[PDB]
């Protein structure tokens, strides 16, 4: 009974005017330093963009050192895509686009997909307009995103497949 | 409860509301809708005893007073005994059981106080075919295209090769009963694995047109070589184990199906291809449409896609528990109803192992087909069109009932009347209901020989 | 991070290693008939006319007199006006003084010095012929 804590939490509060984005998918403690040196670069253009974090198990000691030198910049909380409350939580509508990053080193695919385009089914259905890029681990599962009715690549939705990609 | 919503579509969302324990408030902070649909909710299942003065009377002027004077909707009643659902030319006998749709027990009790002051089965109620095997009925991509299939009901089945066997029986039986007349029946196609369907295809060698074809229904080519756009209801049904490692994950492939025929275009509307899915997680139904705010916590019944009649679950019918073990009677009343009519003897007939037997026909089984059926109607044109012009409820159930014996239940009407071509259920309006040029209603229809 | 802070720089990738994939391409081969052909007419011939990725090396040709100790500079602009060739970088031996391997150099200055054994990076244009 005493061996539990609630530690991340709370609602998205901030001023308005500035822009952000939501990240969500496979978050490790790799995947965030590596996806976190190349979004803020020197060589890129300076605008101010606010990386939002979501996952739904807590982050470990390393990874929350990581967030604490992007404290200005990186913000973390505790949930799912899934879930619609989690969505409002973290201001999905009003985010520039949601990133799905996908775990490249996973035994199923299959499985690993599928559990991925829940997830942007899940975006979508909170806000039909809203930008989504993907990570897909095999090609043929792109079809079952284009079938989404809300799906549109003219208004920035975007789909990377790893194995297009790598064979290509 | 699905091959009912094929030939009525939001049937099953009018019966799974009949047998929940509902308390209706009325709410003005809600849309006229949202109002309209939770009154009939309120709506449940009753028996009560007719009262000494219905003694006498035929079953249609029965049902007529008590929706009038006494405001309640008398479906069925109780003959010395066997279930019979809107008989015509059935007098009322001396205590006669009778079925009520009411708010309450305590508004049936007025009932009780009133006065002045071989081409079919051996039970000769479904069709019967002389055991077809399942390659004659095997259809190919090329072959399925030349074959025109309109007004055919479409069945998507998720399966793999070794999933538990679902009564793939259970909802193509009701759609082959013998109230239908054999050139009215609807062509059934199901989609799928037929390693499958080879397992179930025992159950299914004596039903009339029946196709299979082999493929999945994720797939454009398959549902385009089907016309799914002509078809009167798709189905989609998954028999495959869920894999427990996520409620949120648990009906992908019926999620993806839904949304894949949603988005298809014909040479017209995918969105307009009537669907039901049934789902394994009740929490999933906030993914099958898009167009509303999704709740959580919210009750199934009180979600959009359930109130439409697009969505089904079994955790529906957990109240049938307790409707059951305070009366056997009613769960006669709805086995009778959606089944099309399973009997006794039908029962142990199945049960020997041998399959469905046909009979001979003679005189007193083609008696059998005379019973009533569920359908719907729609004011768009016809004799009963002029009631659609603004007219009342009550106007139209007297008018039907006394001319073609047509019990109205209640009403399948437009979400929005300034749009989406979304329909919700509204169980027994009252008498003083506005109605509308493009409202549906539920019948019980009797009958017609020829 | 490249495909969020530009659309347009994913399309050129996918454009530059699939040797083209529009998206009515999609649409087809999400069907689930696989890759469906069509008759040749006239607005179809004219797709054909698009760059591709090649080599190409300072042994023999025309262009080789820019090996001879030249400058990447002088190389870049006669190939593109005479043949129409893009460099994009080089790919040469890792030891001139041995092994047999060649590591790559993305857009060296106009002033690098060239080697005769030094293979360039191009765009060639389609020759119908
Ligand atoms: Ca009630
Ligand atoms: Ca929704
Ligand atoms: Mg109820």
């Amino acid at each position: 009974l005493i061996g539990t804590r609630a530690k991340y939490g709370g609602t998205l509060k901030n001023e308005k005017g500035r822009r952000h984005i939501v990240v969500c998918g496979h978050i490790t403690y790799e995947s965030v330093s590596h996806f976190l040196k190349d979004f803020l670069h020197e060589d890129r253009e300076d605008v101010d963009v606010e990386v939002v974090f979501l996952h739904r198990k807590p982050p470990d000691l390393e990874l929350e050192g990581l967030f604490k030198r992007h404290f200005t910049t990186v913000e973390f909380f505790q949930g799912t895509i899934m879930n619609p409350i989690d969505l409002q939580r973290v201001k999905v509508h009003e985010a520039d686009a949601c990133l799905v990053l996908a775990n490249k080193y996973c035994q199923d695919p299959d499985a690993e997909d599928a559990a991925n385009i829940m997830r942007v089914i899940s975006i979508k259905n909170y806000s039909d307009d809203i930008r989504v890029i993907i990570q897909l681990m095999q090609y043929h599962n792109k079809a079952y995103l284009l079938n989404i009715p809300s799906w549109d690549w003219k208004q920035g939705d975007d789909v990377i497949c790893l194995a297009e990609l790598k064979l290509g | 409860f699905i091959a009912q919503s094929c030939l009525a579509p939001g049937f099953s969302t009018m019966m799974a509301n009949l047998f929940a324990m509902r308390s209706f408030k009325t709410s003005p902070d809600m849309q006229s809708w949202t109002n309209d649909y939770l009154r009939g909710t309120g709506m449940e299942m009753y028996t009560e005893t007719l009262s000494p003065t219905f003694i006498g009377i035929p079953f249609a002027q029965a049902t007529e007073l008590c929706f009038s004077k006494l405001k309640l909707l008398l479906l069925a009643i109780e003959i010395k005994s066997k279930i019979s659902i809107n008989p015509r030319g059935a007098k009322i006998q001396a205590n006669t059981q009778g079925f009520f749709i009411a708010q309450s027990a305590d508004e049936v009790k007025r009932a009780w106080f009133y006065c002045k002051a071989m081409k079919y089965d051996s039970t000769g109620m479904f069709h019967w075919s002389p055991a077809k095997s399942l390659e004659d009925c095997i259809l190919d991509r090329n072959q399925a295209a030349m074959t025109v299939l309109n007004g055919h009901v479409v069945v998507c089945l998720f399966a793999d090769p070794d999933s538990p066997l679902i009564g793939l029986r259970n909802l193509v039986m009701p759609l082959r009963a013998s109230n239908f007349h054999y050139h009215e029946l609807k062509h059934v196609v199901i989609v799928g694995s037929v390693d499958y369907i080879r397992r179930e295809w025992k159950m299914l060698q004596n039903l009339p047109k029946i196709s299979v074809l082999n493929g999945s229904p994720l797939s454009r080519a398959d549902l385009r070589a089907v016309n799914v756009n002509l078809c009167d209801m798709c189905c989609i049904l998954s028999a495959k184990v869920p894999s427990n490692d996520d409620p949120t994950l648990a009906d992908k492939e019926a999620i993806l199906a839904s949304l894949n025929i949603k988005a298809m275009t014909f040479d017209v509307y995918g969105a307009n291809v009537p669907m039901i899915t049934e789902l394994v997680n009740d929490g999933n139904v906030q993914f099958l449409d898009q167009d509303d705010d999704d709740d959580p916590d919210t009750e199934l019944y009180l979600t959009q896609p359930f109130a439409c009649g697009t969505a089904f679950a079994v955790s529906v019918l957990d109240s049938l528990m307790s409707t059951t073990y305070f009366n056997q009677n009613a769960l006669t009343l709805i086995r009778s109803l959606i089944t099309g009519g399973a009997t006794p003897e039908l029962e142990l007939i199945l049960a020997e192992g041998a399959g469905l037997r046909g009979g001979y026909s003679t005189v007193e089984s083609l008696s059998n087909r005379d019973r009533c059926r569920v359908g719907q109607i729609s004011l768009y044109d016809g004799p009963l069109a002029q009631f659609g012009e603004c007219g009342k409820y009550g106007d139209l159930f007297v008018a039907a009932l006394k001319s073609y014996g047509m019990l109205c239940i209640g009403l399948y009407r437009f979400r929005d009347t300034s749009a989406s071509s979304k329909r919700y259920v509204i169980t027994n309006p009252p008498d003083d209901f506005s109605l509308l040029p493009t409202d549906q209603v539920f019948v019980l229809m009797q009958f017609d020989p020829g």
